[PDB]
This record gives structure tokens, sequence and C-alpha cells, in this order.
């Protein structure tokens, strides 16, 4: 057989329909992520992404930070995660204000602003939830 | 239709011209035309193996037990005798070895010559003192009796070697 | 449908050779392999892609059966002869049991000599088998050794051949049983 | 062949397995089980009345006979020759609808009743029925025999 | 290794004429070559060993181990040298071998590599240089870990 | 259906009891899904049983390295809970797969939309998977049974 064929049946595009690139597994998995799922307000996409990435980020600072061996390691890790989240939201805001300048698909000034607000709220939620969970474990 | 073995056919290459030919070539090695053997090498090798085997039989008999030329003492079957003769007179045994080596080098050049052209026949060195080649019958009879009694030489020498080599 | 009536007679098997009762319940002769590459492999230097018209499978199995049967007849008669005490001259063959005979002679050395002789004879036989695929008329087990000369009769030779096959199969079974039983218990 | 007799079961195929095709294999399997069961019932009853001359055969109940004979050998030589017959009986495996031979048929009819078609039908039906009853009887005999202390009446 | 001064060690040719002179060191020559052909190779375990490790005296690999090693490699190389078809039907045709290996992910598979490697010295040189370099590095790694010489 | 992969075998199509004889396409698809799930799970189970039996145990399971059924106890309840969570996540992904219009039973790689053309080699390889999986199912159930009945455990003359 032949599992590698040109993407979109267009031989002259710089891509290939490999099992990793175009297979039911990957199409369904990526099509259900918040960044690409259908019927989601950009605020909800941002909220999902932030929740995923906030809970995810407390652990490294908590366990490998300079205060990891102190009895306040978890709080220092949470604060570091909060600071990094704030930095990333600053990055997102500036990227939105630079890229889309001349509610919808996520590629717009208002769409990206809502996505960033959702991302901040969700990231702080994820960090707080990770702290709550780790506080007693 | 082979005279020796009726159940397998005689080879096309063997026409009976060579002496001692009874059409006894099952594997059909005479048909070789690769790696440069081509049944003239085999004939030469047969004659040489057989002649040296006849000499080997006569030597192992050791009936006189005077060590051939005088000054060669003692009697032994094969290996100890060879080593002892080499030990007592290395000069003479080396001389014999080099005589054989010289005839071998000249013979190899002759083998190549015979390959290129038919001037040299297989087993032929023009060493005939009688110089009898006018009428075929006697030459053929002498040659084929040589080959037969030399084949017997080889089989007898195997009968010698087998003893003392087994478990 | 014969010697095993409730099964079709094997189509590959032909009821046209001595000792033919259509007995192949496992369809061994039905294998389409030609059994001649087994001696002269594959393309080989000595091969012209000849059709499997002779060696096929039944020719091979038939040569194998005849060889087994004659070897077994000789083996059983020899085993019986030795266990009666025919140790022959030499003073080294004497004092050995028939069970010990094989390994005793292998340690002796004559077994090696007869192995080399058997190598020569089986090389002759393999050359013969390769013949009749190159265009000879050899039949399975036919070495053309026939002093009795009954092939000219064309009918008595067939009866002799059939009797040979039957006596030889019986001899194979008898030798196998004799060997196993004699190993388990000693008797003449 | 069975043909729909008797009150309780006329055409008994509730699951309708034969409706999946290739009924000849099922018929042959039923016949084989029937023959085995009939011989097994006979060999269940007889050992109580008679035992073979050999000392190792003597003693031992039918429940323990299998293990004792496996150890002794008879239940191994029997297996060897049964395997010979079964291996030789290849035709049934691959050719079922292609082969002309009817299932459970070997060319053994010395009585000659198979010559007469009508008596042949009657005899095939009787064989199937006695075999089915023998299968049931053998099963019950084994179960009761292990459940009960002795297995002569049981 | 026994401490014999090099002056008193007999010349190497002396170890080829009198078998007993070697039988003192490895009492398996006494049997000669008959075990080799009889198949009783176990009788050669005196000088064909598989002890491995290192010789405590010289600090290098055992010479018997290396002898058995090279004998086994000779057997394997002789066997592998009959794999390819040259003039007699038997053998492997590398062209067919390469053409046969093709899967769904690779289209035509190894079709055309034989022509590449038999029509361009640069391709063959690339493969051979890569292999020689990797082999040299493997030699460097193996020689220090198991010192082969005394 | 007879055309779908898995058929090639000495037995050919093997449906003694009628299960796909009149089953609607949905039921045959579900049967194939179950066959493949059991087969793949069994292949992994047999491989893991072999790993545990040979003494190969993770550094975090140092004590238990002899009998798999015995090793199952060493796993705390939350370990099994996380196994279940991972399996459920994969099951959710596969459920999201099955909503796509062109889904074939067990083709979570979307072979229909990937291959240039349907082929016989692809069918044969799917059959290879199905056969090794059926053998793995039988072998895994047999491993668990033979180890439960005889406690000696495989590689201990079982
Ligand atoms: C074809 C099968 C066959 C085989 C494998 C053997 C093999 C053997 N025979 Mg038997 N033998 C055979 C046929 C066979 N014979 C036949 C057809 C006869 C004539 C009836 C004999 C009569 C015979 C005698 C009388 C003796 C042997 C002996 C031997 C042994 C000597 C082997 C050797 O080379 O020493 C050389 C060996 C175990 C000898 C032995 O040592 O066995 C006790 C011995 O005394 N054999
Ligand atoms: C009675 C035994 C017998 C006989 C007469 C032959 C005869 C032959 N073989 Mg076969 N062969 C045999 C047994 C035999 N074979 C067995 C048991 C093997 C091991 C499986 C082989 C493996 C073999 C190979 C690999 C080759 C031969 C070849 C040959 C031919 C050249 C002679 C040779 O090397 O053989 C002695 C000749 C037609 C050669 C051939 O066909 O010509 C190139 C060849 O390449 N033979
Ligand atoms: C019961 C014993 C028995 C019988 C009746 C035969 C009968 C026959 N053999 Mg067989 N044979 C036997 C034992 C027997 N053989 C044994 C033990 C050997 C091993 C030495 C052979 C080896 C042998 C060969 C090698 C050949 C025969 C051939 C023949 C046939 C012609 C020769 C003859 O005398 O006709 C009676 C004939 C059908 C020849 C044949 O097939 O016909 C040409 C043939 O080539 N036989
Ligand atoms: C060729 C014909 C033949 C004949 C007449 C017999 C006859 C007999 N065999 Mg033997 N047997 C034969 C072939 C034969 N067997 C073969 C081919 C084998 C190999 C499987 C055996 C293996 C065999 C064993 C293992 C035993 C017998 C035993 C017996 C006896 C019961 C009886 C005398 C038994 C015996 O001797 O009684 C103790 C016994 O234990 N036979
Ligand atoms: C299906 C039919 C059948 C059955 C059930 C048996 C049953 C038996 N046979 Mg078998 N046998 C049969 C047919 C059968 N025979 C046939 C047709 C032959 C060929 C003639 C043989 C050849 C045979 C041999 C060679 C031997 C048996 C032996 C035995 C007995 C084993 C006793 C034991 O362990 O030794 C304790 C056992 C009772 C063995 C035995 O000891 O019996 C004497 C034995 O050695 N049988
Ligand atoms: C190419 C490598 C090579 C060479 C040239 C030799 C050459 C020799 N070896 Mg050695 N040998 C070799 C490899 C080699 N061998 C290997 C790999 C082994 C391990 C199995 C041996 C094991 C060995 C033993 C055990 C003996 C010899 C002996 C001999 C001598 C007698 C040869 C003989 O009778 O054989 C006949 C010739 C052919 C079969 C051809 C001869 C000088 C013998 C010796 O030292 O006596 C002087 C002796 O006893 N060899
Ligand atoms: C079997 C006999 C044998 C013996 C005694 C040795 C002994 C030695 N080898 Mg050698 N070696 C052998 C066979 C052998 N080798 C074979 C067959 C190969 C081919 C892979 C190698 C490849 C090899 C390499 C690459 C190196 C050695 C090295 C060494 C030394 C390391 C110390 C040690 O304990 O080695 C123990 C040796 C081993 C544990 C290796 C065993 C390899 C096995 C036998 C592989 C068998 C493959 C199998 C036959 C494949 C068949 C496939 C075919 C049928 C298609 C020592 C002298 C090292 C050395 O000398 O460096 C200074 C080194 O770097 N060996
Ligand atoms: C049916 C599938 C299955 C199931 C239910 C289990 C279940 C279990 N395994 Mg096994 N295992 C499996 C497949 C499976 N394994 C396979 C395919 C491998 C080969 C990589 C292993 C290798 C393995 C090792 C080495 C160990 C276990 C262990 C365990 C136990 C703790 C979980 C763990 O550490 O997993 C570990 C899982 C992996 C290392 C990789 C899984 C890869 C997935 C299937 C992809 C638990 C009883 C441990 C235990 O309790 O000791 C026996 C242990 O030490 N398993
Ligand atoms: C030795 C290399 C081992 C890793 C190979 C990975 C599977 C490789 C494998 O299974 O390939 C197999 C795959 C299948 O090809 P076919 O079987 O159709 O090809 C038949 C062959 O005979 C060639 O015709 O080939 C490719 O897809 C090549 C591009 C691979 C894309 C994946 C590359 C991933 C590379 C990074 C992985 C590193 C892992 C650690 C390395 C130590
Ligand atoms: C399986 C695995 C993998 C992967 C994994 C991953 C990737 C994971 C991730 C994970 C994650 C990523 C997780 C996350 C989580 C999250 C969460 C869980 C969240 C939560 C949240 C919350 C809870 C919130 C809350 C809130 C808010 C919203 C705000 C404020 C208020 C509150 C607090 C209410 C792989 C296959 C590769 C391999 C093997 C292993």
């Amino acid at each position: 057989a032949n599992f590698i064929k040109p993407y979109n049946n267009d031989p002259f595009v710089g891509h290939l329909s490999t099992p990793v690139t175009t297979s039911a597994a990957t199409k369904a998995f990526l099509g259900n992520l918040p960044a690409y799922r259908a019927g989601l307000s950009p605020l909800l996409r941002g909220l999902e992404v932030g929740m995923a990435h906030g809970y995810l980020l407390v652990g490294p600072f908590d366990k490998l930070g300079p205060l990891r061996n102190s009895e306040i390691a978890l709080l220092s890790g949470f604060l570091s995660a909060v600071g990094l989240i704030t930095i990333l939201t600053l990055c997102l805001t500036i990227y939105g204000k630079v890229s889309f300048q001349e509610n919808k698909d996520l590629l717009t000034e208002d769409g990206w602003s809502q996505f960033t607000s959702g991302f901040l709220v969700g990231a702080f939620g994820g960090a707080g939830f990770a702290y709550l969970t780790l506080l007693n474990l | 239709a082979s005279k020796s073995l009726p159940f397998l056919p005689k080879p096309e290459k063997l026409d009976g011209s060579l002496p001692g030919d009874v059409g006894f070539d099952p594997l059909n090695l005479s048909a070789t035309d690769e790696l440069g053997l081509d049944l003239y090498w085999f004939r030469e090798a047969e004659v040489k193996h057989g002649r040296i085997a006849m000499l080997a039989v006569a030597g192992v008999l050791f009936c006189d037990q005077i060590g051939s030329l005088p000054g060669f003492p003692s009697g032994k079957d094969q290996m100890d005798l060879f080593w002892q003769v080499f030990a007592e007179k290395p000069n003479v045994v080396g001389a014999g070895v080099v005589a054989v080596s010289i005839l071998e080098f000249i013979s190899g050049i002759a083998i190549t010559a015979g390959r290129k052209d038919g001037s040299r026949e297989a087993g032929d060195f023009n060493l005939d003192p009688f110089n009898v080649r006018a009428d075929p019958a006697k030459k053929a009879t002498a040659q084929l009796q040589e080959i037969k009694n030399g084949r017997l030489a080889m089989l007898a020498s195997m009968g010698m070697i087998a003893q003392g080599m087994t478990t | 449908s014969k010697s095993i009536p409730f099964a079709p007679q094997p189509a590959a098997l032909d009821g046209s050779l001595p000792g033919d009762v259509g007995f192949d319940p496992l369809g061994l002769t039905s294998i389409d392999f030609d059994w001649a590459k087994w001696i002269v492999p594959a393309r080989a230097s000595m091969r012209k892609g000849d059709e499997p018209v002779v060696v096929d499978t039944l020719y091979w199995m038939r040569e194998a059966e005849l060889k087994h049967c004659r070897v077994a007849m000789l083996a059983v008669v020899g085993w019986l002869a030795v266990d009666m005490g025919l140790r022959l001259p030499g003073t080294k063959y004497m004092g050995l049991s028939a069970i010990s005979a094989h390994d005793a002679m292998v340690s002796g050395g004559n077994m090696v000599v007869m192995l080399h002789f058997a190598l020569l004879l089986e090389l002759i036989n393999g050359a013969a088998i390769f013949a009749a695929a190159q265009g000879s008329g050899r039949k399975p087990g036919d070495f053309c050794l026939d002093p009795l000369g009954l092939a000219k009769d064309s009918a008595k030779s067939a009866r002799y051949q059939l009797s040979e096959v039957k006596n030889g199969r019986l001899a194979m079974l008898a030798f196998s049983g004799i060997a196993t039983q004699a190993v388990l218990t000693g008797h003449s | 062949g069975a043909d729909g007799p008797e009150p309780t079961t006329k055409n008994f195929d509730p699951l309708g397995l034969a409706e999946k095709g290739d009924v000849l294999f099922y018929r042959e399997a039923e016949l084989k089980h029937c023959r085995l069961a009939m011989l097994a019932v006979v060999g269940m009853v007889v050992p109580n009345f008679v035992r073979l001359p050999g000392d190792i055969y003597q003693g031992v109940s039918v429940v323990e006979a299998h293990n004792a004979m496996v150890e002794k050998g008879p239940m191994v030589q029997l297996l060897f020759w049964l395997s010979l017959f079964e291996i030789i009986t290849a035709p049934l495996t691959w050719n079922m609808q292609a082969k002309d031979r009817e299932p459970g048929d070997f060319s053994l009819d010395p009585l000659g009743f198979c010559k007469d078609p009508e008596k042949k039908k009657r005899y095939q039906l009787s064989e199937l029925k006695n075999g089915r009853l023998a299968m049931l009887a053998f099963s019950g005999m084994i179960t009761q025999a292990v459940l009960t202390g002795h297995g002569f009446p049981y | 290794d026994a401490g014999v001064a090099p002056q008193e060690i007999p010349l190497p040719h002396e170890f080829l004429v009198n078998r007993d002179l070697i039988a003192q060191l490895y009492p398996s020559f006494s049997k000669g070559l008959v075990p080799f052909f009889s198949g009783n190779w176990s009788e050669y375990s005196d000088f064909l060993t598989f002890k491995g490790g290192v010789n405590p005296v010289t600090g290098g690999l055992w010479l018997t181990d290396t002898a058995h090693h090279h004998l086994a490699l000779a057997v394997l190389f002789i066997f592998a040298g009959h794999m390819y078809r040259t003039n007699w039907g038997i053998g492997h045709s590398m062209k067919e071998m390469l053409e046969a290996h093709k899967g769904p992910f690779t289209g035509e598979g190894h079709a055309g590599l034989y022509e590449i490697l038999t029509t361009s010295w640069h391709a063959q040189l690339a493969i051979n240089l890569a292999m020689i370099g990797s082999l040299s590095i493997i030699v460097a790694h193996h020689m220090y870990a198991m010192p082969p010489y005394p | 259906v007879k055309e779908m992969p898995g058929v090639s075998a000495p037995l050919g199509f093997f449906d003694p009891l009628g299960f796909a004889s009149k089953a609607s396409p949905e039921t045959i698809t579900k049967y194939r899904e179950s066959e493949l799930r059991h087969g793949r799970t069994a292949m992994l189970a047999v491989l893991g049983w072999a790993f545990t039996e040979a003494g190969c145990h993770l550094p975090v399971f140092p004590n238990a390295g002899t009998n798999p059924l015995a090793a199952a106890g060493q796993v705390p309840f939350w370990g099994w809970a996380q196994i279940f969570a991972f399996c459920g996540v994969i099951e959710f992904v596969q459920a999201k797969i099955r909503e796509r219009p062109g889904f074939q039973a067990g083709d979570y790689i979307g072979s229909g939309d990937l291959m240039d053309e349907g082929d016989d080699q692809w069918k044969s390889f799917q059959t290879k998977e199905l056969n090794n999986g059926r053998l793995a199912m039988l072998a895994s159930i047999g491993l668990i049974g033979q180890t439960a009945i005889f406690g000696q455990n495989i590689l201990e003359q079982s």
C-alpha cells in the first residue's frame, strides 16, 4: 500500500498526509482541544488553556525551586507560577495588540483579548487548585 | 550407457581417447570449463598422484632395509622414519625435495603451455628413453597399465595411512 | 478406494507400480515439490529448469521406500546372524553384544571406513537420481543389477518386484520391532 | 437422517445451529460421539462383572481406572492407535460438502443391511437414537458414580 | 609467561617439527588432528578456551581465547563468503534482494540502490568511509577495555 | 461480513454459532471492535506477564518480582485508579474518533482516508494483527488460569 500521499491531494504544497499529520487519531484529538474545538467562545478557549497550564506549572517551581527543602516550598512554587503566568499574559496582550491590529474566530483584537482574559483567569485557577491539592496530600 | 555403471549415462566429454577410461564419471566433473581445470588438469593430476603414490608404496616396502643409499640406518613405518632420515642427513633429503620442486615448476609452465596449445599431452614430459611413439597400440597399453597399477598404488597407500589414525 | 475403502484413491498416486493398493491416507505423494532440487539445489549450474516430470514426489518417495526396505532386510538378517554368535574372525569383533555392536565398532574404526564407502555408493545413487531428470529412463530403485534377467519375460519380473516390496516392508517393520523389543528385553 | 420422530423432540434445533450451513460435519461429530458413548457405557457396565486377566488391571474402580491405566500403559497404547485411526481419517476435515461419502461412513457392513435402502434408513435412525441415549447414559453414569461411593448400580 | 628467558625459548619452527615439544605446554596435540575431523573438538579446549577476562601475568587477553576467536571468525567469514551468486546458480542476487524489500511507507523500497552502488565510486566510498570510521572508533573503545596484547 | 480482515486462516470464516449471520452492520462493527480491544489488551497482558515472570520489575516495585498475580496486590488502589483514568482517556479519544463519518472498526489510524488505495497486503496485515491477538487472548486467559489453579507460576514448570 501507500500511507504517504500529498496533503489535500495537492502534490505541490509543502506538506504530506503522513499517519502523524492526517489520521483519524490526530484529527480527532486536535479537533477537540480548546484551541481548535468547535462551538467555543474565545473566552472559554482561553479559560480551558489557562486551567490546563496553571495546574501544570506549580509543580516544577514547588519541587525544584530554591525553597524546595523548606517547609514553605509549596507557597513559593505557587507564587513563582503566578508570576510566570502574569508574564505570559503580558506576552499574550502585546502579541494581540501587535498582530491583529488593522466574539469571533480567535484571530481578532476582541477575540484575542477575551482569550487572554480567560487564559489569565484559568491559569490563576489552575495554580490555586494545584496549591489546594498539594497543601494536603 | 556407461560401461562401468549402466544406470547413469556416459558423459559427452569422455570419448575414451584418454587411457583408463571406462566412462566412470557420475558427477560429470570432466565437463568443468570454469576455474581452469577442464579435464586436462584432472588427467595430469591423476598421472602425477599415481606416479608419486607408486614411489611411495615402493619406499614404504623397505624390503632391503638398507635405507636406500648406504649410510641410512633403521626401519620405521612412516612419520618417525621421515623425521629420522631428515635428521641424520638433511643435505640429501633437501636435495631430493629441491629436485622435485624444480621439476614441479617446469611442469607447471608446461601445464600452461599444454592448455594454450595441444603440443603437450596430459602426463607427457618427453622422458621416454625407449622413445616409442610411432605405433599407437603399445603406447596406449603401456600408458593404461601405468594408470591402473598406479591407481592400485594410491589405494594401497590409503590402506597404509588408515592404520594408526582413528578413534 | 482400496486398502482404505472409505476415502478416494489419491489422484497423484497411480495404481501402476508394484505394491500399489492406493494407501496414502495422509496424501504425502500429493505434495508438489519435485524433490530433485533437494539434491541439486535451485537453479544450480547443472540444471535447465526442467519440468518435474520424473522425480516429482512419488519417484522420490518410491526410491526412499525401496532403499529403506532393502537396507532393513539386510539389517534384520545381519542382526539375527550376529545375535546367534557369528562374530567373524579378528578377535576384536568377538566379545561384543549386538546392542554394543554399533558404538563398539564406531570406537573401533571400521565404521568410519564403511561410512566412507557408503558415502561413495550414495553419491553414485544421487547421481543416478539426478539422471532421469536430465533425460534418462531410470526407474526408482533401478540400478540395472539383474543377473536373473526376468525383465525380458515382462511378467515374472513384475511379480518378483511386488514380492520384493512386500517382503521389504515386512522386514522394515520386523527390524524396528526386533530392535525395540531386544533393547527392552534380551532374546533370540 | 434423524427425520422428526418421537413426542418430546421432533425437529430439535432451537438454537438452529445447522442453519449456518455445513451440517455434514455436525452429523459426523454426532455419530462419533454416539459410537464412543455406546462403547463407553458397555465398558462402564462390564468391568464390574468381569476384569482382564493381568494383575495390574485387577482391582481399581471405573472412576480411578483412567488414571491407573494411563500410568500402566493401556490408556496410552489405546490412545496411540486411536490417534492413528483419527489421523488416517483426514477426509472429514477439509472436504465436507465436496466429498461424496456420507458422514460417519466406513465400508464396514458385513451384515449387509446397508444393501437394502429402507432397512438402511431404519438402522441409521436406530443407531442415532441408541447413540444419543448412550451419550446421556454415560454422562449420568459418570456423574452419579463419582457422587456415589460405588458405581456398579451407579 | 613461565619466566623462560628468550634465549632458551626454542625457535618457532621447532614447534612445527616435534609435536611432543608442544604437547608439554598443551597436552592436546598428542591426539593430533584426529579429534578435529572426528568432531571431538572438545579435546582442543586446552588451547581453544573461552575463559575471557584478562591474563593476570601479562595483563592482556589470553592467547588461547584469541585463537578460538579468530578460528570462529574464519569459519563465519568462509560461510558468509558463499552467500552471493557468482557463476553457479546457487547464491543471492543482491539486486533482487534490494528490490524485494519495500513496504507501504517507502514506495518502491530499495529499487535502484544496486545501480547506484555499482555505477558510482562516490556512493561506495561514502558507505565504506563511514563504516571504517565507526569501526575505528569501536576498535578504540574495545582495545582499552580489554587490552589485547601483553 | 466475510470481506473484512481476519478471515484468512486454516478455518476460514469461523462462525459456528450464528452471531454475524444476520447481525446488522452496527452489531458486526461492535463485534469487531470488541475482538480487537480484547486482542490488543491480551497481547499487552501476555507481554507484561512475561516481563514480570522473568523478574523484570521497575525500581519502584522492588520486593515483588516473582508471580504476577502476587504482584497485582502490591499496586495501591490509586495506582489502579490511574490505570483506569488513562484507559478512560484513551477510550474518550476513540469515542471522539467514532463520530467521524468514515470510521471502520478498529481503524483508529483512519486507514481509509490515508491509503492511496485499498489493498490486499493491508488486509493480510490486519489479519496478522487479529490472529496474533486471538492467540494472545487465549494465551493470557490460559496464563491466569494455570497460575490460579497451580500456584507454582510460569517458568516454574507450569
Ligand atoms: C566463540 C568464540 C569466541 C571467543 C572465545 C572469543 C573471544 C574474544 N573475543 Mg570474539 N567474537 C566471536 C567469537 C569469539 N570471540 C564471534 C563469533 C564474533 C562475531 C560477532 C566476535 C566478535 C568480537 C568483537 C567485535 C570483539 C571480540 C573480542 C573478544 C575478546 C574479548 C574478551 C572475551 O571474553 O571475549 C568474549 C567474547 C564474547 C562474549 C563475544 C561472543 C560473540 C558470540 C559468540 C556471537 C555469536 C554470533 C552468532 C554465531 C551469529 C550467527 C548468525 C549466522 C548463523 C547467520 C576475546 C579474546 C573483543 C576484542 O578482542 O577486543 C580487543 C572485541 O572487541 N569478539
Ligand atoms: C497520559 C500521559 C501522557 C500525557 C499526559 C499529559 C499531557 C497530562 C496533562 C495533564 C494536565 C495539563 C492536567 C491539568 C489539570 C488541570 C486542572 C485539574 C485544572 C483545574 C482548574 C480549576 C479547579 C480551576 C478552578 C478555579 C478557577 C477556574 C479560577 C479561580 C477559582 C477556581 C479555584 C474555582 C502521554 C500520553 C503523553 C504519555 C504518558 C502519560
